[PDB]
Order: C-alpha cells, then sequence, then structure tokens
C-alpha cells in the first residue's frame, strides 16, 4: 500500500516500434531515448513533462551532469534517484509526496480533477457520482501533478494558486522524451527547496525555481485504498484497489511574491494572459475557435525565441471557477525574425473577425448582430487557415491578405442564400458581399 | 428489420429553431447553404407533446432515451432547396404621447420558409427486448408515434408566425440496411410554373427511389413501402411499375396497414 | 471515384490517412508519423491508446478512375408529346367519327 | 484467391467522428474516421455490447491495417446545443440549462479499407 513511484509502473508510455506500455520512472529515465509520453489530455502531458524537467533540474543540482544534446541519457541519475526513494511516498504514514497535513475538510477525490463533474457540477457528460467511483495510484498522482499550475479558485474563502487564473503555457517538443528535455534545458539560479522534500517554510520575497514549480497551492491528504470491483473513471483500466476518498484545506498564496513560470505568457501588466475562448459568441466575442494566435506576440519578445523548433502550445480556457476548454497545437518555426506591426496585429485576431460578422446593412447603431450566416463559416475557414500558422507567424509564406482568399470561396454560397433574386441589383448586392474581409487593427 | 419514415413537409414563413444569434440554423449541402432543424428539437417537440402524452419500461423511456439505448433515431432535418432567410424590421410603439413620435424600441427579427425533409428510424428488435417480448405495445407505440410526428411542429416563436403547416408526404419503408434519401437534394430544387414546391421534391425523391431500387436492392429481399398524401394530393412515381407498393389518403389507413405488416395487430 | 451530377468539378489529389507499419526492419517511424489517440479497449469506461498515423497522397485519374453517374435527372414534370401521323390515332379519331 | 480487405464507404450529409482534445462542452472532431469509431460501427453491426466488446473482439479486430482515403473533405460546421431547458438536470438536481457547441463535418465521403484475415 506504500505504493513508491520510483518503482510502480505508473507513467503511460509509447515505444516507437509502435508498442504501447504503462511503466516506471527509472525506466523512463532509462529509455527517454526510445519513449514518448502518451496522455490524451494535454494538460496531463504537460503537467507530466513538467514534473520530469524538475526531476532532471533536482538530478542536475545534485549531481553536477548537464545533459547533452542528442544523448540517450546522462548516467549516474538513476543511482541518486534511487538514494531519495523514502520520500516520494504514497499511503501509510511518514512522509508523503505532495501530501500534507490532514484536516477535517473532507471532499470527494474527484475534486482535483477537472474534467470530472463533482460538487454540484452537472453530470451530462461524464455519469458519475460523489465517493461512489475511484481512482487508481497512476491516476492519482496524475491528479496529485496538477495543483502548481491548473488550479483554480472555489467559492467563498477559497483562492487560486501561485499563477493566479491558469494562463497560456508555452514550451518546445521533439521526437522523443530525451529530445525534448535537451530542447526544454535551461538551468536558473536560485533552484530553491523542492516540494517533495517537505520543507515549505519558504517565506522570501524571491521564489525559487524548485519552490515555485512545484508550489501547490492546497494541503491535501489522499485516504487509503478500498478494496473492489470497479474500473477508474479517468482511463478505464480494471483494477480492484480504487482508492475512494480524500482530504483537501487551501493554502492561501501570498502578496507581493514574485515567480514567473519559465514556460507561460504574460500581458503587458503581467496579467497572466489566459485563451479567450467561450461557447456562446456574445456581443464582444464571436465563436472562430482554435486560440493560437493570440499568445505569439509576447512569448516571441523575451526570450522564448530558438529560432528552430516545435511550439508545443497548451491551452487551457476557464471562466471564474467553471473549466471552459482545453487544446494543443504544435507550430514548425526555423526562424526568420520579423517585425512588430504584423505580429501584433496577428495577435489580435479575436477582434478582427467579430467586426465582420457585426456588420449589417442597416441604420441600427451597435445594439446589432450583424449577420449572423458570416459566424457559421467563420470556424472552417479559420480552421483552414491554421495549418499554415508557422508561416503566418513568421511572414515568409503567408499574409493576412494571403488569407482572405479563403473567405472568398465560402463567401460566394452564402451570397446566394443572403440575395437570392435574379435581378440585377440582387447581383450587385451580392457581388458587394463577397469583398467582407476581415480588418487588422490594433 | 428495421423501419424508416421519410417525411416531406412545407412551412410557413416562420423562425422554428434559433441559435445564439436568433438565426434560424443552417447547414451545408449539395454545394449550397440549407436551412435546418436540429434533431434534438424535433425529438423533444415530439415527446413532450401534450396530445401525444394523454394518447398513450414505460412506452416513452422504450421508444426514446432515459444501458437503456433508444430504437428511437431522428435525423437533422435538412431542406431540399437552397435557404432564403430574411430580415424583419420591428418598431415598438408607446401608448403616451410625448415630446417627439418615438418608438420605444427598434430591432430586427429573422424568419425563413423551407421545405424539410425529415428521416426517422425505428429498431424493431431493440424496441421489443426494451419492453420484455411485448409486441401489442410496441405496435402501440409505433402508431402513437406515427400520429404524433404526423401532427406535431416546434413551438419556436409560434405566437408571432404560427406555422402549423401539415406534412404533404410520408413514405414507410421496412429494409435493414439503414439508408436516407438525402442524396436525392443534391441538386437544389428550383421550382417552375408548372409545378409547386413539394410536388418537385416529392418527384425527386420518386426519382431517386427508381435510380436506386435499379441499382443496389437486388431479388435478394423485396422491399415494402407505402406512400402517403392527404386524399391523394400527390402520386409518388405515377404508375412507374408501382414504385411504391400502396397510395394511401388517410393517415389512419396507413397507421393501420403498418400495423397489420409488422405484426397483424389491429 | 464515383461522381455526382454532370457540372461538379472533382478534387484532384485525393489525401490518404494510413496506419504505419514497421515492417520489422526499418522500426523506427519517420518524423511526419503523428500519434493519433484511437485504439479502443473497451466502451464503457472508454479507455483508448495511441498510434502511429502517417499521410500520403493520390493522383486521381492515375491511381483512381473516375467512375460515371448511374442515370438519373432533376425531376421535370411530362410535358407529354404529340403525333398525329400515328396510326393508333388515325383508328382512334375513325372509331369516334 | 479469397479476398483479404473489407471498404467502407462512409459518406452522409452530416457526419461527426469526435477527437480526443474535446474533453468537455466543446465536443470537437477529427478530419477522417478514427480507428475506434469505425471499431465501434463494426461492433454495433455485429451485435455485440460495450461489455462484451472489451474482452475478445476489440482486441482481435485491432490486429487489422486500417487506411481511408479522403473523397470530399467537407466542411466543418457547428450547433448550438442546449439540455436541460424548462426542466431540471441531474446533479439531486438543479434547474438549470446546459450549454454546449456540437461540431459536425458536412458533405464529406470517405473510404476504408480493412486488411485482415480472410475469415
Ligand atoms: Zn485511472
Amino acid at each position: 500500500v506504500m505504493y513508491n513511484l520510483l518503482c510502480d509502473n505508473w507513467v503511460n508510455v509509447v515505444y516507437l516500434s509502435g508498442k504501447p506500455d504503462r511503466i516506471s520512472l527509472v525506466q523512463t529515465l532509462k529509455d527517454a531515448h526510445c519513449l514518448q509520453l502518451a496522455y490524451s489530455n494535454p494538460m496531463d502531458r504537460f503537467t507530466v513533462f513538467r514534473f520530469l524537467l524538475a526531476l532532471g533540474y533536482w538530478c542536475f543540482a545534485n549531481t553536477n551532469v548537464e545533459p547533452e544534446p542528442d544523448k540517450p541519457l546522462p548516467v549516474s541519475w538513476i543511482p541518486w534517484l534511487e538514494e531519495n526513494k523514502e520520500y516520494f511516498e504514497l499511503f501509510g504514514d511518514g512522509k508523503r509526496f505532495f501530501q500534507a497535513d490532514p484536516s477535517s475538510r473532507i471532499r470527494a477525490i474527484t475534486d482535483l480533477i477537472h474534467e470530472i463533474p463533482t460538487a454540484h457540477n452537472l453530470c451530462h457528460f461524464k455519469h458519475v457520482t460523489d465517493y461512489i467511483d475511484g481512482l487508481c495510484e497512476a491516476c492519482c498522482i496524475k491528479g496529485l501533478l496538477r495543483l502548481p499550475v491548473f488550479t483554480t479558485v472555489g467559492g467563498r474563502g477559497i483562492g487560486a494558486g501561485i499563477n493566479n487564473t491558469p494562463p497560456f503555457y508555452l514550451l518546445w517538443h521533439a521526437n522523443d522524451l530525451a529530445g525534448m528535455l535537451a530542447q526544454n534545458w535551461q538551468p536558473w539560479d536560485n533552484m530553491g527547496i523542492p516540494a517533495w522534500l517537505g520543507s515549505f517554510q519558504k517565506e522570501s520575497r524571491e521564489v525559487g525555481l524548485l519552490a515555485g514549480m512545484t508550489w501547490l497551492p492546497r494541503k491535501v491528504y489522499l485516504h487509503d485504498p478500498v478494496p473492489g470491483q470497479a474500473a477508474c473513471c479517468s482511463c478505464g483500466l480494471p483494477s480492484e484497489a480504487l482508492v475512494y476518498s480524500c482530504s483537501i484545506e487551501v493554502e492561501p498564496v501570498p502578496k507581493g511574491l514574485e515567480w514567473k513560470d519559465p514556460h507561460g505568457v504574460y500581458t503587458d501588466q503581467g496579467k497572466s494572459l489566459q485563451s479567450k475562448i467561450k461557447l456562446m459568441s456574445n456581443d464582444r466575442y464571436t465563436f472562430a475557435d482554435r486560440d493560437w494566435y493570440s499568445p505569439l506576440f509576447s512569448y516571441l519578445h523575451a526570450e522564448g525565441n530558438s529560432r528552430q523548433g516545435k511550439l508545443w502550445l497548451v491551452g487551457f480556457a476557464s471562466d471564474k471557477a467553471k473549466s471552459i476548454d482545453i487544446w494543443d497545437k504544435i507550430i514548425e518555426l526555423e526562424g526568420t525574425d520579423t517585425n512588430d506591426e504584423l505580429l501584433a496585429q496577428l495577435a489580435n485576431r479575436a477582434t478582427a473577425l467579430n467586426a465582420m460578422r457585426k456588420k449589417p446593412l442597416r441604420g441600427d447603431f451597435k445594439k446589432s448582430v450583424g449577420t449572423p450566416q458570416i459566424a457559421d463559416i467563420i470556424p472552417h475557414a479559420e480552421n483552414r487557415i491554421a495549418i499554415n500558422a508557422g508561416k503566418m507567424t513568421e511572414n515568409r509564406g503567408y499574409s493576412w491578405q494571403d488569407a482572405d482568399t479563403e473567405y472568398g470561396e465560402l463567401l460566394t454560397k452564402v451570397a446566394y442564400s443572403l440575395e437570392p433574386a435574379q435581378t440585377v441589383d440582387a447581383r450587385l448586392k451580392r457581388g458587394n458581399f463577397i469583398s467582407r474581409k476581415p480588418w487588422p487593427i490594433i | 428489420m428495421l423501419i424508416e419514415i421519410h417525411m416531406i413537409q412545407n412551412h410557413s414563413p416562420a423562425n422554428l429553431n434559433r441559435d445564439d444569434l436568433g438565426a434560424p440554423k443552417t447547414c451545408y449541402f449539395g454545394g449550397v447553404l440549407r436551412s435546418r432543424i436540429s434533431s434534438q428539437c424535433i425529438k423533444r417537440s415530439i415527446r413532450t407533446s401534450n396530445d401525444f402524452k394523454a394518447l398513450l419500461l414505460a412506452p416513452d423511456i422504450a421508444l426514446c432515451g432515459r444501458t437503456v439505448e433508444a430504437a428511437l433515431q431522428v435525423a437533422h432535418a435538412i431542406s431540399t432547396h437552397i435557404a432564403r432567410p430574411e430580415i424583419d424590421y420591428f418598431v415598438a410603439a408607446d401608448d403616451v404621447p410625448g415630446e417627439d413620435a418615438g418608438a420605444g424600441h427598434i430591432g430586427e427579427s429573422m424568419f425563413a420558409s423551407a421545405c424539410f425533409y425529415k428521416y426517422f428510424s425505428i429498431d424493431w428488435e431493440q424496441l421489443v427486448k426494451n419492453l420484455k417480448g411485448d409486441t401489442n405495445l410496441a405496435a402501440h407505440t409505433v402508431g402513437a408515434f406515427l400520429l404524433a410526428a404526423a401532427k406535431t411542429n416546434p413551438s419556436g416563436k409560434q405566437n408571432s408566425f404560427a406555422a402549423h403547416n401539415y406534412p404533404d408526404g410520408i413514405l414507410v419503408e421496412f429494409k435493414n440496411s439503414p439508408i436516407s434519401y438525402a442524396n436525392a437534394f443534391v441538386r437544389p430544387v428550383s421550382v417552375v410554373k408548372e409545378s409547386d414546391l413539394v410536388e418537385q421534391s416529392i418527384g425527386q425523391l420518386s426519382n431517386y427511389v427508381n435510380d436506386i431500387r435499379l441499382g443496389y436492392y437486388d431479388e435478394q429481399s423485396p422491399v415494402i413501402g407505402f406512400w402517403f398524401s392527404p386524399n391523394n394530393r400527390y402520386p409518388l412515381g405515377y404508375k412507374h411499375s408501382k414504385l411504391a407498393s400502396r397510395n394511401i389518403g388517410n393517415l389512419n389507413e396507413l397507421v393501420g396497414a403498418v400495423l397489420d405488416y409488422i405484426g397483424g395487430f389491429k | 471515384l464515383q461522381k455526382r451530377w454532370h457540372n461538379e468539378p472533382l478534387p484532384q489529389i485525393l489525401p490518404c490517412v494510413m496506419d504505419w507499419i514497421p515492417g520489422y526492419d526499418g522500426e523506427h517511424a519517420p518524423d511526419d508519423a503523428e500519434i493519433h489517440y484511437d485504439l479502443p479497449v473497451s466502451f464503457q469506461p472508454p479507455r483508448h491508446l495511441p498510434r502511429f498515423v502517417i499521410r500520403r497522397e493520390l493522383v486521381v485519374g492515375e491511381d483512381v478512375q473516375v467512375s460515371r453517374e448511374t442515370g438519373t435527372s432533376v425531376w421535370r414534370p411530362k410535358g407529354t408529346r404529340a403525333d398525329y401521323n400515328n396510326s393508333e390515332y388515325k383508328k382512334v379519331r375513325a372509331e369516334r367519327l | 484467391a479469397p479476398p483479404n480487405t473489407l471498404f467502407l464507404r462512409l459518406e452522409g450529409a452530416l457526419q461527426s467522428w469526435g477527437s480526443n482534445e474535446a474533453k468537455f462542452a466543446l465536443r470537437r472532431t477529427a478530419d477522417a474516421p478514427t480507428k475506434s469509431g469505425v471499431l465501434g460501427l463494426l461492433c454495433a453491426a455485429m451485435g455485440i455490447g460495450r461489455a462484451e466488446a472489451a474482452d475478445s473482439w476489440l482486441p482481435k479486430l485491432a490486429n487489422l491495417r486500417m487506411g481511408v482515403r479522403i473523397d470530399r473533405p467537407g466542411i466543418r460546421w457547428w450547433d448550438f446545443h442546449t439540455v436541460g431547458a424548462g426542466q431540471r438536470m441531474r446533479m439531486k438536481t438543479r434547474a438549470e440549462t446546459l450549454l454546449s457547441r456540437r461540431e459536425y463535418l458536412a458533405d464529406a465521403s470517405f473510404l476504408v479499407a480493412l486488411q485482415g484475415e480472410p475469415e
């Protein structure tokens, strides 16, 4: 029941020979040159890779073996991970991994999973009830490795994490875990105390790397396994040792604290820029999906550029204590540093489309919806343009005026419905309707 | 075996289904833009009807949904012609005179008239296993759904437009593999002075049925179908080697014929 | 490739999306191979695993021959016919007289 | 020379093969028929339930080799979708409306080749 994650097989991987597997951590570090992380949710993939990056940072700090590009594995890290077996420990009292003191605030263990509805969340897409379904230990570690990056506010008396609202997260990609680590390798100055050590008494103005990148904003104590025969309602693997409940406690974040995640995107005021997607298409927003165009200005302006590479671009969008959506998109880039006017215009594409839809042919003021039939064809044209996001951002083969032709074929079919007469005047209005191209403005 | 109902229904200018902006819901087919009614709207309007509920393990839980899987299957109501949305400019009035002839409110609403094609499917095996071998109640609820779907409409904006139309053509067929006839209206229906909107849609449906009967549906198994129009208003394929096995001029006769085929119950 | 109505044009490059095959010699997939997450195990607790998928293309005519549409038309009301020379009418008129 | 592969014609007015990245009230779709979707279609055509599919049928049929050719790409069309309007919703209960936005493929056709055992 101790369930040490260093020896137990918990991380789901895929081998490049087409063989999926569920392996441990030591095996992952040994075969990072011949495996990839296999997770359906992009959020889980990103946070797992962040945990491996944190472990690599600690291993480099305490072993002084800098990882090298195009290498299988920096040696002697596995014995050092073996010397610290007693820390990364699950249930069984003593030292516990990412697990603080137990309290009286008891919630269902599905509280820490965003997708599964609980605690007055409507259940329409996942039919579950609290304290009835359970999670396997691998999914327990997956949920535990989620607080510092993907937590949100609660009700009255409950705040958010060290990142306030969860912002955009941006980082590099490769063909395997070793190359991913080497491409995303960047040691800092102040390592700090990682949260798996236990000493969380920081009380300092400056927050270290491992202190903040593992900064859990809650105090949790998951309970003991319960015998039974069911399936975990996050992965479906048939298991008999399912845990069913936990205990939670909120640790408030002190103000006047400086900590910058070296994978995020901030606004001009450092306000944790967030993916602006919704499902209503209100007065100030028009639904177009795939919010990749927003954070490619702030990330591509301050030390986030490595010329060549692949941008991973995890996007999680929520509004207050309500998760909305999660998505991902890789973008291939080679370099070719450009100006800022086209970059700023492309970064503000959300309000350029909303001006296209909200343009009617009559004399009412802004209290109007415009032409709603354009909003139906906007997502398809946006998705078709989105195949060349790298060329759009680098502006080497793509442009705003280059992308305006994609609406030209779609707008021809809409005009036949809005002006269905066969007169000369109706043909003239159909001709003027195809000219409706989005205008970049900031 | 499977039962399939194909339906042709013209509607007066109205807005029977909206979206987040008020426009009628649309879709894309045949290279053009067609009006649409979402399937869940039709299913809800059929299910919550008071006359339907006052008519007939529960029969609605057996037919519709709540693993209880429904034998019912409602497809999106595509239109057999290019959509024609329109804007109506409304002005609110004030009964109290003022310094000027102001309105109080000014705005625009949307409406559209369309000849929709509806597709339905009932799985007989799932229906009879849902009620534990019962057959007479299965035929009773099939007939109840037939009358309800023939005499119902969505309630969207019906206090202002009142599109209480009735269907002008029903085709009930029995076969195994599920195929819908939306491919008939790949070419949008264009009106001529010598026909109606409903007449041309029914004729194109007849042409597609004739072409597919000359093709895939060989002599492996005969296909039994019944065609209904009120008082024999529209024929589906006049003569044409009896494309439709029967021509019906009353809803009760079609319901009785389908019931007598499926079980011989009355 | 089966054609719709006679005026309708056809796509010129048809993309094929096919599963990557190792062959037990090329044990490592190319870099263009992308992971999709649609290998199922169960359905009630739905569980999926990834798989390496590649994308190639085909040229119509060289690889796939364009099939011809079946005998069909847009329905038009019957405009009847006209013929008096016809002998059957030439005898029907005699019967009437 | 007995046959060794089966061909599927997947063409309809509206189509939606959902993608892995939905996970929420934004029900997305993929550009091509997924392997799990066509496997579920096959299992539904063979009358195998969800519980019965996970023991033998899916491991047996997962060894086939699958390829999809695009005949018509289609157009991605969305749909505003409300649930529980005028009626309560599960979880006790609440008098509330659930908003969602679904995605379909319109006017698309695919050919699926599934090579495997002749039997
Ligand atoms: Zn699990």
